[PDB]
């Protein structure tokens, strides 16, 4: 089988920049190579195909070029709206193969996040399980801290995190802080507190709620 | 640099 | 208008077969071959087979003793079943079609199916309310807690409401089921006079909740 090399695992630019991606394949191919675009939870899409070709309903600002081993696929006018992983395919030699793919991240300014903290709903208490849900929204960049703290206790190996991929559209993140408790240790406290770290705050932002009121 | 099964999208 | 549908994701049990369909439509299984490819976290995308025009199959090497694709011409469905799965098998699996009849140039994909080879049992969510409470602008949310195995399509009222909506990756949490939340931030002075549903869908459980969000 036909080896397929994608570089770098992760690319990272800024709005209206130009980029590229690199194919290399473990022996000569000519020009049959076809470029795939895959957003979040979708399918691949095909942007290019016999390495130079346009494809009907493909923006112009996407090209590729190449042959032999080499190949290229470029944007270069970067928009949000290409925040995705990136494959090449070959199919010069059964079976066809593709490379493991290259992610495009996009640069933008610091925002920080909003910060919203939810208790635990009645009826999930009813099931004897309290979740505690801390939402940072729509920042940048990526990297954040959540801090619980349950009446001045620091809450360590009870939560858990999810972040979703980048915005297509202002290009930040979200995330979710989700602790969870038994009904009877959530009965037996009051201050339930959030405490969020980001580099947009100039202080940690602290969400918090009585169990009651 | 794996595909996640839960996002479709490129982790680590 | 050319498509492809699979049928549902689902779980398989360890040693089992699994089987999906893909129907197409704005073309005819009699003009163009249809191609089966997955994408997994071990191996990324792989292509598996092709069933052609005149009904010849092709399998990829290693799937060549597991691997059964046929196709019903007049039903426009092409089904596709694959023997004694392992935990490795699982993956998204998706119907493809070319460009040309007799090409690789796959412009044409199925939504994809997820398959989970796992042991344990189908379990559909709970849902619970991530009420607003006391800038302008509130955030209020889902709560879809343990459910296996993925996935789950979240959605706010009925396909109307997509802006600020924000349904994060699932977690497996020890237990060995899945949660998630999904958030949306709206104006606080629409708190009173819109109503705010996340209509939550399990396939695999055939589990669908309808849950109003309100101030509490």
């Amino acid at each position: 089988d036909i080896l397929l090399t994608q570089s770098p695992v992760i690319l990272s630019v800024s709005p209206g920049e130009r980029v590229s991606f690199s194919c290399r394949a473990s022996q000569s191919i000519g020009t049959n190579i076809h470029w795939y675009q895959q957003r979040t939870n979708g399918s691949p899409r095909l942007l290019i195909k016999y390495a130079s070709e346009s494809i009907s309903g493909i923006p112009s600002r996407f090209s590729g070029s190449g042959s032999g081993t080499d190949f290229t696929l470029s944007i270069n006018s970067v928009e949000s709206e290409d925040i995705a992983d990136y494959y090449c395919q070959q199919n010069n030699n059964w079976p066809t193969t593709f490379g493991a793919g290259t992610k495009l991240e996009l640069k933008r300014t610091v925002a920080a996040p909003s910060v919203f903290i939810f208790p635990p709903s009645d009826e999930q208490l009813k099931s004897g399980t309290a979740s505690v849900v801390c939402l940072l929204n729509n920042f940048y960049p990526r990297e954040a801290k959540v801090q619980w703290k349950v009446d001045n206790a620091l809450q360590s190996g009870n939560s858990q995190e999810s972040v979703t991929e980048q915005d297509s559209k202002d290009s930040t993140y979200s995330l979710s802080s989700t602790l969870t408790l038994s009904k009877a240790d959530y009965e037996k406290h009051k201050v339930y507190a959030c405490e969020v770290t980001h580099q947009g705050l100039s202080s940690p932002v602290t969400k918090s709620f009585n169990r009651g009121a | 640099g794996q595909f996640d099964l839960s996002t479709r999208r490129l982790k680590g | 208008q050319v498509q492809l549908k699979q049928s549902g994701p689902g779980l398989v049990q360890p040693s089992q077969s699994l089987s999906i369909t893909c129907t197409v439509s704005g073309f005819s299984l009699t003009n163009y071959g249809v191609h089966w490819v997955r994408q997994s976290p071990g191996k990324g995308l792989e292509w598996l087979g092709v069933i052609w025009s005149g009904g010849n199959t092709d399998y990829n090497t290693p799937f060549t003793s597991r691997l059964s694709i046929n196709k019903d011409n007049s039903k426009s469905q092409v089904f596709f079943k694959m023997n004694s799965l392992q935990s490795n098998d699982t993956a998204i699996y998706y119907c493809a079609r070319a460009l040309t009849y007799y090409d690789y140039e796959f412009a044409y994909w199925g939504q994809g199916t997820l398959v989970t080879v796992s042991a344990a049992s189908t379990k559909g969510p709970s849902v619970f309310p991530l009420a607003p409470s006391s800038g302008g602008t509130a955030a209020l949310g889902c709560l879809v807690k343990d459910y296996f195995p993925e996935p789950v399509t979240v959605s706010w009222n009925s396909g109307a409401l997509t802006s600020g909506v924000h349904t994060f990756p699932a977690v497996l949490q020890s237990s060995g089921l899945y949660s998630l939340s999904s958030v949306v931030t709206v104006p606080s002075s629409s708190l009173g006079t819109q109503t705010y549903i996340c209509n939550v869908n399990h396939k695999p459980s055939n589990t669908k909740v309808d849950k109003r969000v309100e101030p509490k």
